């Protein structure tokens, strides 16, 4: 009943945020709209893209029908069977819980969890519980109650499990490259994707082949990175099945600058596309751009930019006034000139940039004993 | 400073010869003295208490010299012994 | 450096026991 | 009278009367932002254009303190240079103030050609001066080390 | 009673400075 | 503890860095990309 | 009545006993202490005078009708409290008192009886043994009649209470001082009566009357010993002159005075604020920077007090004076997030080389600017944007031209070029050099730093600094 609705969500992202792309988002999920029994979650689609159609009272009739069918039916139950626990009274429960989450809204779905997990005594039906916090928490995209779930998961439920919990390491990670955490701690959980049927617990698989390729460039920069994202098996055939992301790799690794300059500009189109994107579209493209030129600036001290005219890309005052936005960035540590031709780097030597991180975190710490010895002494 | 125990306690015993003209001192100097490493020092401290307060019902005194007959060094417990009667 | 760092932490640390303790005996006392 | 900190410490008991009008508080902080701009021509176009009088006394004094500072910041490293750059980084096409700097300084005109003297000396060799003053930093580490006691 | 006290003032000063004197001595030599 | 003064009272995740918003000429890297090639 | 008139019997009785035995008791407290052990410095006065400040301010605002604070002086009428059974007649009274105003009523305040409340209170056979009790007891009524906010003769009877407050601060401090010490209570009923000598000014007239009044307990204390009277007396008389026009005075006062090293962490965040605010307006940058850094990362617990809002305001205000690039997006905390928009789209426009927008928030701000106190930069941001440009050029590049900077700075001058880097290198922007034949501006040497005694320099500035905490952290940490 949850399973085709990550693609839901994203065609309520689609349809919403931008107003330029209204052509086929209306035209499928007014499809989903009139199916489903999709009838508390829709006055945000509804009042927000068209005027008003009357196909409503219709289906709120028989999702009243139908409530009151299971209305009568769990009552029926409790009153004339006695078993408690987990039983029929148990999956009946669950049963109006998965019918408030695909039809209903989310506050009947969330006293139903909490009322129903006090009614567990087993581990597998509250890791189930938990299982539908999380998968709700992510269609709704709140960061209030996963604060809670996951602790509670990983603390009370994930100690008796055995490999039914690389899940929800998928789903951490999802929650982690929309946040921000997207440097090291995404790209480390993505390593290991063995996984190929989708299921409730898991999302499309293409988009999944997608999510960690491009992630798996900025963790590491090469301590052998060319082992996991090239000599790979499992991770090889899905990028080989797709034309872009293996041209995207391999003009990343080979260092075609010049078709890896087009290859940046295509996923980026295609970044607009999607359902998590908020944090990637201005940060993502500066960072993989700042990568380009760390690993070109590298093995060169006297590179000139009449060199960057044909191997880099074309143009010449381009480059200039972009080196110079992120050289007085802070970041690149190289210096340009202009009348001689000659980008001189001064990278430091292993001691001058270990001695800055001594002075950094130094007086980090000088300051934070400071105003520690002051707040105490009255 | 010096490392022979007979000076240190010939040291620590002419508080009394020095004090005993005013008995608020040697109370305050002796109490800390009397707690050293060596039963030697211990020592001179205790007759060095007994021979500044000749007379005076003190309680301080009294009170110093009280773990100093409960000692496992026998003479340290026979500088006590005197001063209390002394005292 | 460290032992410019380290040894202040040491003697800090000594600071916040006995000031803990010194007002905790004098709150109860009375 | 060269007072950067004393100008500034009395602008405080003028509420609006700096920007609104009174022209006459308004032509100073004008300058003092042309001096700080770094405008060296926008100072002497509005050298003749005064309010009241003709701030004679206050201009000669504000001659005297700028030129000095340029030929502060042009005795340098420098060898040489033409008269053409005198006629830049100083003023006027050749008139008596440039033989009261050949009078008073150098600068002598030859062959068209001014001469600066200029030189430089060298010192990374002396560890000794860090010799002595260091081994003084490292005993007064040891001695307060210990002593409170 | 306000120049009996003064020199009072002074002797209790006095012994205390030197009370504080052997004292922090002391820790030196029992150091060793 | 009032000190004699007066108070007047991802985007969200508490994140930024020093620039983060400063750029904003053009600032799609399609155009910016296509712009640079067009004009060799 | 049928409404509010329920909840008019539980306010009075409870909060009326508990708060007038915590004051007795310490009251009791402060006796004990001054009769003997007068070595209070970690007893109950300061965390009863942490109490005064906090929970008398945010608890009553008003004269507490059924008898809690109008009804103290009629309790406070009758005392003399001078021989040991004079006391236990008295201590006879307290019970009575309360009993009394605990059952029934007693006397009531009308906002006009103050003279009643305060003549008759100093007066019945009052002594001068127990000085705390008459200071604090005279000081409680400073608070609700100010709070009020009525002005039906009221400035004159907080005219009258303050003269008579002071005249019973001179008669402590001159006559029978003997182990009395006052003074860690005296201090803040000064600066708070002080405070409402000013404001009650400051509704109709300026203050002189009450600095000169200033100048003359300074010169009457500053001979005994300073222990925080010197300290809280001296940012009164500062206060007063950064609030004036005038700087000289305060220039000429934060020169020569010394300090005690001990104002208990309340005064240490208000001195280095104002001067940290001398030194920036004398043009001494910074050593400014860096004690506004000290007195913000002092005490950072509290809760919107304004002044943690304020001391960040003036502090990226002169680290944009400098170049050093206040925090570009970090300055955005729950605390204040309001009192930005004046100052992030301020640094927004100084960054870039836009004066056409510069000039725009400049203009559209100007009330704010005015208003909060530091329109101080109108002569100090025109050479910050010139000298932005050529600081991050010269950061960049490594050898320019002076036609290329000349025109990548808008200015349409190649004849000047030479003379924005001169004052460059003379205000000390960036160390480079002119090579006056052509048009070279080239950058400084390879560098090298741990190779010519430049960590040796930092490392010498933190041994005998954290040495410098150790020994501090030593001689604080023992006691009986």
């Amino acid at each position: 009943p949850k399973n085709p609705d990550l693609r839901i969500a994203q065609l309520r992202f689609l349809l919403s945020l931008p107003e330029h792309r209204g052509d086929a988002a209306v035209r499928d999920e007014l499809m989903a709209a009139v199916r489903d029994n999709n009838m508390a979650p829709y006055y945000e689609a509804l009042c927000k893209s068209l005027d008003w159609q009357i196909d409503v009272d219709l289906l709120n009739k028989m999702k009243k029908a139908n409530e009151d069918e299971l209305k009568r039916l769990d009552e029926e139950l409790e009153d004339a069977e006695k078993n408690l626990g987990e039983s029929e009274i148990r999956d009946a429960m669950m049963a109006k819980a998965e019918y408030l989450c695909r039809i209903g809204d989310k506050e009947g779905a969330l006293t139903a969890f909490r009322k129903t997990y006090d009614k567990t005594v087993a581990l597998g039906h509250r890791l189930d519980i938990v299982f539908y916090l999380l998968r709700i928490g992510l269609f709704y995209m709140d960061n209030d109650l996963i604060t809670r779930n996951t602790e509670k998961a990983k603390s009370l439920i994930e100690e008796g499990g055995d490999w039914d919990r690389r899940n929800r390491l998928k789903v951490y990670q999802g929650l982690y490259c929309v946040a921000i955490r997207d440097f090291k701690q995404a790209a480390e959980l993505f390593l290991d994707t063995v996984s190929t049927f989708t299921s409730y617990e898991l999302m499309d698989y293409k988009t999944f082949v997608t999510y960690t390729v491009y992630v798996s460039m900025i963790a590491l920069e090469r301590p052998d990175l060319r082992e996991k994202v090239i000599k790979g098996a499992e991770i090889l055939e899905v990028l080989h099945s797709l034309p872009a992301v293996r041209q995207y790799l391999f003009s990343l690794y080979e260092c075609r600058y010049s078709v890896f300059f087009q290859s940046l500009a295509v996923v980026e189109q295609e970044m607009k596309k999607d359902w998590l994107f908020a944090p990637h579209y201005r940060y993502y493209v500066r960072e993989m751009r700042i990568h380009a030129y760390s690993q070109l600036l590298e093995s060169y001290r006297s590179l000139t930019l009449g060199y960057m005219a044909e191997a880099f890309g074309v143009g010449v005052e381009f480059i200039d006034q972009e080196l110079s936005r992120f050289i007085a960035a802070g970041r690149l540590h190289c210096k340009i000139d202009k009348v001689n031709e000659i980008v001189e780097t001064n990278r430091p030597d292993s001691k001058n940039w270990q001695y800055q991180e001594t002075i950094k975190k130094g007086d980090l710490l000088l300051n934070r004993v400071q105003k520690l010895s002051r707040v105490i002494n009255m | 400073s010096d490392v022979n125990d007979d000076v240190r306690r010939a040291a620590v015993e002419s508080l009394g010869f020095i004090l005993f003209r005013t008995p608020e001192q040697c109370p305050s100097v002796v109490s800390l003295l009397s707690e050293s490493y060596n039963p030697h020092v211990r020592y001179g401290a205790a007759m060095a208490l007994g021979i500044c307060c000749a007379g005076t019902g003190n309680k301080e005194a009294i009170n110093l010299l009280e773990p100093m007959t409960n000692d496992p060094v026998n003479y340290v417990r026979q500088g006590a012994l005197i001063a209390s009667a002394l005292i | 450096y460290l032992a410019s760092l380290i040894r202040s932490v040491v003697a800090l640390h000594n600071l916040i026991n006995n000031k803990i303790a010194n007002r905790d005996a004098e709150k109860k006392e009375g | 009278q060269n007072r950067v900190a004393e100008f500034h410490t009395e602008l405080e008991r003028l509420p609006a009367k700096d920007i609104q009008t009174n022209v006459y508080i308004k032509h100073p902080v004008s300058l003092e932002q042309y001096l700080m701009e770094g405008s060296y021509n926008k100072v002497f176009l509005a050298k003749g254009n005064i309010p009241a009088e003709s701030y004679t006394f206050f201009i000669d004094i504000l001659l005297d303190t700028i030129r000095d500072e340029i030929a502060g910041c042009i005795e340098k490293a420098y060898e040489k240079i033409l008269f053409t750059e005198a006629t830049r980084i100083l003023f006027f096409n050749t008139p008596k103030k440039m033989t009261d700097y050949a009078k008073k300084r150098g600068w002598v005109l030859g062959p068209n050609n001014y001469y600066s003297f200029a030189s430089q000396q060298q010192k990374p060799e002396d560890t000794t001066i860090p010799s002595t003053e260091l081994a003084k930093q490292v005993i007064e580490y040891a001695r307060q080390l210990e002593m409170i006691v | 009673d306000l120049y009996s006290r003064y020199k009072k003032l002074q002797q209790e000063l006095e012994f205390l400075e030197v009370q504080e004197e052997y004292i922090k001595d002391e820790q030196k030599n029992l150091k060793k | 503890m009032s000190e004699k003064k007066q108070p007047v009272d991802e985007d969200n995740w508490d994140d930024d860095n020093v620039e983060d918003d400063f750029s904003n000429q053009l600032r799609a890297e399609l155009e910016k990309h296509g712009y640079k090639m067009e004009t060799s | 009545p049928p409404g509010g008139g329920e909840q008019e019997p539980p306010p009075p009785p409870a909060p009326q006993d508990v708060e007038m035995k915590e004051e007795a008791a310490t009251g009791g407290g402060s006796t004990g202490e001054a009769d003997g052990k007068t070595a209070a410095a970690a007893a109950e006065h300061s965390q009863r005078e942490l109490d005064t400040v906090t929970l008398e301010d945010i608890k009553e605002h008003v004269k507490q009708l059924e008898k809690a604070v109008s009804g103290k002086e009629p309790r406070f009428v009758l005392r003399a409290l001078r021989m040991l059974p004079s006391t236990s007649r008295r201590l006879n009274h307290y019970v009575l008192y309360k009993a009394v105003q605990g059952f029934f009523t007693s006397n009531n305040a009308t906002r006009d009886f103050l003279l009643p409340f305060l003549e008759e209170p100093m007066d019945t056979e009052a002594d001068l043994q127990f000085r705390p009790r008459t200071g604090k007891a005279a000081s409680t009524p400073l608070l609700p009649e100010v709070e009020a906010y009525l002005q039906l003769l009221v400035v004159i009877f907080m005219m009258n209470s303050k003269r008579y407050k002071e005249a019973q601060k001179i008669s402590d401090d001159l006559m029978q001082k003997i182990s009395t010490q006052n003074r860690r209570a005296l201090d803040l009923v000064a600066a708070k009566c002080y405070y409402y000598h000013a404001r009650v000014y400051e509704f109709l007239d300026k203050l002189d009357v009450v600095r000169s009044f200033l100048h003359a307990r300074l010169r009457t204390a500053t001979l005994r010993h300073d222990a925080d009277g010197q300290a809280t007396l001296l940012n009164l008389l500062l206060r007063n002159y950064l609030h004036y026009s005038l700087y000289d005075q305060a220039e000429k006062l934060v020169s020569k005075s010394v300090f005690p090293e001990q104002a208990n962490n309340n005064e240490w965040a208000r001195y280095l604020y104002y001067t940290g605010r001398i030194k920036a307006i004398q043009l001494e940058y910074s050593e400014a920077r860096r004690t506004m850094t000290n007195a913000l990362r002092k005490a950072p617990q509290h809760t919107a007090v304004g002044f943690k809002q304020t001391v960040h305001k003036l502090l990226i205000v002169v680290e944009l004076l400098l170049g050093e690039i206040p925090d570009r997006l970090q300055f955005r905390q729950p605390s204040l997030k309001r009192s930005l928009m004046p100052y992030f789209l301020l640094t927004q426009a100084v960054r870039t080389g836009n004066l056409a927008k510069f000039n725009q928030v400049l203009d559209q701000f100007g009330e704010k600017f005015q208003a909060d106190g530091t329109y101080t930069l109108i002569i100090r941001l025109r050479h910050n944007v010139i000298k932005t440009g050529v600081r991050m050029i010269s950061l960049s590049y490594s050898r320019i031209s002076l036609a290329d900077i000349a025109q990548k700075l808008q200015l349409d001058s190649p004849e000047d070029a030479e003379f924005i880097v001169a004052k460059a290198i003379r205000d000390g922007v960036i160390e480079a050099s002119i090579n006056h034949e052509k048009g070279y501006v080239q950058s400084k040497e390879m560098i090298d730093i741990y190779s010519t005694r430049e960590p040796q320099l930092a490392f010498h500035q933190r041994i005998s600094f954290c040495l410098d905490i150790h020994n501090m952290s030593v001689k604080a940490m023992r006691f009986p």
